[PDB]
């Protein structure tokens, strides 16, 4: 961890000016996450059904709730209306997101495998993703995390050696590469970057990056989202014209894009959280317990989105189903207490992610603004074009 | 003439795996899908 060992003062002090609540001390290396597996009673791994329907019903609900209403009043009402009825539905299908990701890894009704398999393609293909490559994806996240120039199924950092690198190449600030890194994660667009992430799945569409084994069980999964794109958005276009596309399908699509790439942004980014490179001291425990801030929201949006903030119980459980994670986490944060991070969402935590922590410096081993960055290295671009004098 | 071939073994070895190469088709290269399915997770 970055804030080593220091009283209990400049710890809260920091903890405040950033908008988390407990910052983390520091644990030990050598170790593994699979460990504090055994700190967890063994009544949390049991499987009952009524959670089960429960956690598959309400998002439903909250879906068909918003969508009789948008249809009661299709185009006679007014914009804030219409924002409202998106936020609502895109919330609902994040929930039913949460079930298919667990049903992915296996963890959700593990007695019926077959329907399991089949209930995660159906909840995954609206949102046009595929069900084989996501398990495979995340895997390889939970094997790499927070490894530098690794973990590339998740948020890595723009570092201050590859942007000097571009920029060297680009000879100055105005290519094309450059304004894209501009504006994408220097506006609040970047709470919607997770959509690159949905281009960057279909690796391709190149059946030669998998075992060839796999190939046919690939493949299926690559028609479930085309049949829907082939199915189901002609109908609603049909149905409904332009308006009747951006109104029922891509206004939810974007808020359920946006609490996804918030999700994952705020799960394992901040100022005290290093990227060490492979070899140079990158730890998997140290990684996955130290390096992990907890999001803490108001209950009912919890109850919606099937508890989907709570990431670091089923790091150190991977069997741990989805209904015993918010009570796992009160036996873990009792025992690795000191060292825990948390967070509540709220406006300055979103701002601080915008606008100041842009760009990871790993001789300083943290993040820095853009812009005061790029003038940085500007300026020794001219100090060393000065020391390029002979 | 004809060189006396019954009493031989490459001869043999050959007619016999000729007849039967004659007889039928005996290419199945659909059968080998099998081997694009040995890892689903289903
Ligand atoms: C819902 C809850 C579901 C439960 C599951 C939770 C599991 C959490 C895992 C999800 C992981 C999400 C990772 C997100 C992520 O990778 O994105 C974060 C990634 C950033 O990530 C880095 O991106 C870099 C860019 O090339 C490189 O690809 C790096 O490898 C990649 O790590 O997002 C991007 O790819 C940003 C660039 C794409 C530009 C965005 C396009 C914006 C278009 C605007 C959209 C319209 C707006 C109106
Ligand atoms: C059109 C709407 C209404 C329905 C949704 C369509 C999607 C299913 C399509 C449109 C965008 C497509 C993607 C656009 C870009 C690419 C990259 C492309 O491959 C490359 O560019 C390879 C690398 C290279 O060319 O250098 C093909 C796969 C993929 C992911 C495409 C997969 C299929 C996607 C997601």
């Amino acid at each position: 961890t970055s804030l080593d060992g220091l009283p209990e003062t400049q710890k809260y002090v920091y903890a405040d000016e950033w908008g988390f609540s407990r910052v983390g001390a520091d644990f030990p290396p050598g170790s593994h996450p699979s460990l504090f597996s055994q700190l967890l009673p063994q009544a949390l791994f049991a499987f009952d059904a009524r959670a089960a329907v429960a956690a598959v019903a309400v998002p439903l609900a909250a879906m068909a709730a918003g969508y009789g209403w948008l249809w009661y009043m299709h185009s006679i009402a007014p914009v804030w209306q219409q924002a409202l009825c998106a936020a609502l539905i895109g919330t609902g299908y994040a929930g039913l997101f949460k079930v298919a990701h667990e049903c992915a890894m296996m963890r959700f009704i593990p007695q019926m495998p077959g329907l399991q398999a089949a209930l995660g393609t159906l909840l995954m293909a609206p949102a046009l993703y595929s069900l084989p490559s996501w398990r495979l994806h995340h895997l390889h996240h939970l094997l790499h995390t927070n490894m530098l120039w690794q973990d590339v199924w998740g948020w890595h950092p723009l570092t201050k050696v590859e942007l000097a690198d571009e920029m060297v190449r680009s000879g100055g600030s105005g290519g094309a590469a450059m304004a894209a890194a501009r504006l994408v994660l220097t506006t609040p667009i970047k709470l919607f970057a997770s959509v690159g992430h949905w281009l960057r799945s279909w690796d391709g569409l190149d059946l030669r990056h998998f075992h060839p084994a796999s190939y046919v069980e690939v493949l299926s999964g690559w028609a479930a989202p085309l049949a829907f794109a082939g199915l189901v958005l002609p109908a609603v276009v049909s149905a409904g014209g332009l308006s009747g596309f951006v109104s029922c399908y891509l206004a939810p699509w974007l808020v359920f894009h946006f609490w996804l790439s918030v999700l994952s942004l705020t799960a394992h980014t901040a100022p005290h959280i290093p990227w060490r490179a492979e070899g140079d001291g990158w730890d998997a425990g140290r990684a996955a317990v130290a390096g992990t801030v907890t999001l803490r929201l108001p209950r009912p949006l919890e109850v919606l989105l099937n508890n989907a903030n709570y990431m670091l119980p089923q790091a150190v459980a991977p069997g741990l189903p989805m209904w015993s994670a918010p009570a796992a986490y009160a036996v873990l944060a009792a025992r690795l207490g000191p060292y825990l991070t948390e967070a509540s969402m709220s406006l300055k935590l979103l701002t601080n992610h915008v606008t100041r922590w842009q760009i990871y410096d790993e001789e300083a081993h943290t993040y820095r603004p853009m812009e005061e960055v790029v003038d940085e290295i500007e300026a020794d671009l001219q100090q060393l074009a000065a020391a390029a004098q002979q | 003439c004809l060189p006396n071939i019954h009493t031989s073994n490459i001869l043999n070895f050959t007619k016999n795996y000729e007849i039967f190469k004659s007889a039928k088709d005996t290419s199945n290269f659909g059968k080998k899908i099998i081997l694009n399915e040995m890892q689903n997770l289903t």
